[PDB]
């Protein structure tokens, strides 16, 4: 089982400096070439790096040439990616990216194995955790059919947060909503479950929500209001 | 450098159906080609390499054709979980690796109506200051879809922001969220909050309504 594992990711100023790593297990790390790929936000795919398997050989996209290094230390499985005099069009989620057939240039260029990926925010404004308020289920109608609840999570800066319901049980039904930026320039989000209307009060809700950036942990539970 | 076109940049294809994609070289790349499968949220995955040969553990109901200038991705008995942004990229110029800007594949299921429901906003965000009152659509197919704010018989415009899922890998529909934003001394001015909304399988309109205090 190959697993690439991006980290070191996150908010940034303008011209500071970032280190990216990628942990690697599952295969004979020496034997491959590596790659960084990165994607900004609804946008494409752009190659941004590449190193030969032995480590001598390095080359760089134009837009990130003289500013990014890649490199590796294959003694402890790691792939590296320095980045200096950070830009806004340098945000972006980072991908770790295998090459496919070991070898050298002849089998090179195709990538079959990519890591989750870390985002990298270059921007000036400041760090801010969210605040959760639930999304009530009221009315709940003809007691057979289905109610809806949720969690609004609103004004945090940088993305991303993530939500789950009951430590990852409550995972049918459950829609997540992209963030969307507000004119505060914060971002907000709502996360919803349909459930059935006969477990309103048997069964407790509660969304898990994490925002990372502002080491922003909550727990808020879901019930119906009075009256 | 070699820029590659995927034109449509969108195609709805039906279920079962077969769907063809399109991707395009400024020069000769010869079958140095690859195609990737972007599910959201997820990296790529990858389909097809040598612009023929598909990747390990690749269903071969996904096939690539093509070589020199034009190449094509076939995804044949199409399945709702196939919705994805499918890239292109030549490696025939390497390292310069330069990719398409993809292709969204929608799954063109049949019409399902959206279920409308209202949240009033909590009591705790009302002592900071600020109401948020939200209207989420479930579950519906197609896309578009038209939300109005009433307050008190009022239309609403300028201050309320929407926000809609990916397509459902399993059922292949849509979720929205329309989130109207007023200050608490404005929430508390008026009394009838109702979300009005328009779509393809509703025959006609259907409004979910709430009274402030009550």
């Amino acid at each position: 089982e190959v697993q690439l594992l991006e980290s070191g990711g996150g908010l940034v100023q303008p011209g500071g400096s970032l280190r990216l790593s990628c942990a690697v297990s599952g295969f004979t790390f020496s034997k491959y070439a590596m790659n960084w790929v990165r994607q900004a936000p609804g946008k494409g795919l752009e190659w941004v790096s590449h190193i030969s398997g032995s480590g001598i050989s390095t080359y760089y996209a134009d837009s990130v040439k003289g500013r990014f290094t890649i490199s590796r230390d294959t003694s402890k499985n790691m792939l590296y990616l320095q980045m200096n005099s950070l830009r806004a069009e340098d945000t972006a989620i980072y991908y770790c990216a295998k090459d496919a057939i070991s070898g050298q240039i002849w089998l090179q260029g195709t990538f079959d194995y990519w890591g989750q990926g870390t985002l990298v925010t270059v921007s000036s404004a400041s760090t801010k955790g969210p605040s959760v308020f639930p999304l009530a289920p009221s009315s709940k109608s003809t007691s057979g059919g289905t109610a809806a609840l949720g969690c609004l999570v609103k004004d945090y800066f940088p993305e991303p947060v993530t939500v789950s319901w009951n430590s990852g049980a409550l995972t049918s039904g459950v829609h997540t909503f992209p963030a969307v930026l507000q004119s505060s320039g914060l971002y907000s989000l709502s996360s919803v479950v349909t459930v059935p209307s006969s477990s309103l009060g048997t069964q407790t809700y509660i969304c898990n929500v994490n925002h990372k950036p502002s080491n922003t942990k909550v727990d808020k539970k879901v019930e119906p209001k009075s009256c | 450098e070699i820029v590659m076109t995927q034109s449509p940049a969108t195609l709805s294809v039906s279920p079962g159906e077969r769907a063809t994609l399109s991707c395009r070289a400024s020069q000769s790349v010869s079958s140095n080609l690859a195609w990737y499968q972007q599910k959201p949220g997820q990296a790529p995955r990858l389909l097809i390499y040598g612009a023929s040969t598909r990747a390990t553990g690749i269903p071969p109901r996904f096939s690539g054709s093509g070589s020199g200038t034009e190449f094509s991705l076939t995804i044949s008995s199409l399945q709702s979980e196939d919705f994805a942004v499918y890239y292109c990229q030549q490696y025939n110029n390497w390292p310069a690796i330069t990719f398409g800007q993809g292709t969204r594949l929608e799954i063109k299921r049949t019409v399902a109506a959206p279920s409308v429901f209202i949240f009033p906003p909590s009591d705790e965000q009302l002592k900071s200051g600020t109401a948020s009152v939200v209207c989420l659509l479930n579950n519906f197919y197609p896309r578009e879809a038209k939300v109005q704010w009433k307050v008190d018989n009022a239309l609403q415009s300028g201050n309320s922001q929407e926000s809609v899922t990916e397509q459902d890998s399993k059922d292949s529909t849509y979720s929205l969220s329309s989130t109207l934003t007023l200050s608490k001394a404005d929430y508390e001015k008026h009394k009838v909050y109702a979300c009005e909304v328009t779509h393809q399988g509703l025959s006609s309109p259907v409004t979910k309504s709430f009274n402030r205090g009550e």
